[PDB]
């Protein structure tokens, strides 16, 4: 490809899907870089936690 | 009067308005004449309609029709020859003199002199979209009906405005489903799911500065008349300007 | 070559000289597109006329 000084060029990358019966996407969510910490209440609804896990 | 007739002129915005007067010798004199002929043992008349042409103006010129006119002579028929007429630039309605002649060769080969030539007024009886905010007008230099396969194609758009602020418009194609009776409930969705899935704009958010060559490729095939996803917008006083023009067959 | 949106690229074109004993560069100077006209005095020195003829 070539991009000169402002000219955008939308790359069209083909991939496949993922299979929901092959990966579990409800596993421990947003894993911390370091184990431990305060362990405070999440303060969010369980359903919200589901969509935050999927969107990560 | 035997051959009942009507004058149909159809108006198109490709600078054309065609004329095809329809003629049909209807039942009103037929119910009497084809029982006099049934008493004279005839039920297949033949009035030899072979001589007919139109007139345009005071220069009474036979305009060349798009269809042909051979020796037409049979029983109970009806004919409507189509003639190309040039569309006027305004309401200058050219009154016309419809001329025709049928030599009524009756039973026992009896010819009768008749014609249908009279005059009337030939009134029809009735690319660009303008802005909403500025003096800007949008047209497509390339022709709005075009052929392509599923591959790449070049598309070119006119922007002509007033040069008081001649700048700062943006495009975007907005490939997402408009989220919207049950068969209409799955008809509006299947309209929107082929608007937002068919073509993709390979340079969206194109800053304009007149001329710009907008860059699409289409995925799935059909007739994308008024391809309506793409939206330019004025960055001051944001109004959702739409260009609902153009078409693309993909076969 | 390639010039993107502002990037100058100095083309280095090689030529030869000219020979002063092959062309005469003191011929009728600054020839007019159309013959005739007023025919006014040049109002310039003859030496200046020489260097104007060469520089054209």
């Amino acid at each position: 490809y070539h991009v000169e000084a402002s000219h955008t060029s939308r790359i069209i990358v083909p991939i496949k899907k993922i299979d929901y019966k092959k990966y579990n996407f409800e596993n421990t969510p947003i894993p911390r870089i370091f184990p431990g910490r305060q362990f405070i209440q999440s303060g969010l609804n369980e359903e919200q936690t589901i969509e935050m896990r999927q969107k990560f | 009067l035997l051959n009942m007739r009507l004058r149909n002129i159809s108006l198109k915005s490709e600078h054309c308005i065609l004329s095809s007067l329809d003629f049909q010798t209807s039942k009103a004199s037929e119910q009497l004449t084809k029982k006099f002929i049934y008493p004279q043992e005839h039920n297949s008349f033949l009035k030899l309609n072979f001589q007919e042409i139109s007139y345009k103006l005071i220069d009474g010129t036979s305009q060349i029709e798009l269809d042909p006119i051979c020796p037409l002579k049979v029983p109970l028929t009806a004919f409507s020859y189509d003639s190309i007429s040039a569309t006027f630039k305004l309401v200058l309605l050219p009154k016309s003199t419809q001329p025709h002649r049928v030599k009524i060769t009756l039973a026992y080969e009896l010819e009768l002199h008749p014609n249908l030539k009279l005059p009337v007024r030939t009134s029809w009886e009735t690319s660009l979209v303008n802005s909403k905010l500025s003096n800007v007008k949008f047209k497509f230099i390339n022709s709005n009906i075009k052929v392509i396969k599923g591959e790449k194609f070049t598309m070119r758009l006119q922007i002509i405005n007033s040069s008081s602020s001649p700048l700062d418009l943006v495009v975007y194609y907005n490939n997402t489903i408009n989220p919207i009776t049950l068969e209409n409930q799955y008809q509006l969705h299947n309209k929107y799911r082929k608007i937002a899935e068919g073509i993709i704009l390979l340079s969206n958010d194109y800053k304009i500065p007149y001329f710009a060559d907008l860059r699409f490729i289409g995925i799935m095939s059909g007739y994308y008349g008024t391809l309506s996803g793409l939206k330019v917008l004025d960055l001051n006083t944001n109004e959702l300007i739409e260009v609902g023009n153009g078409a693309s067959v993909l076969i």
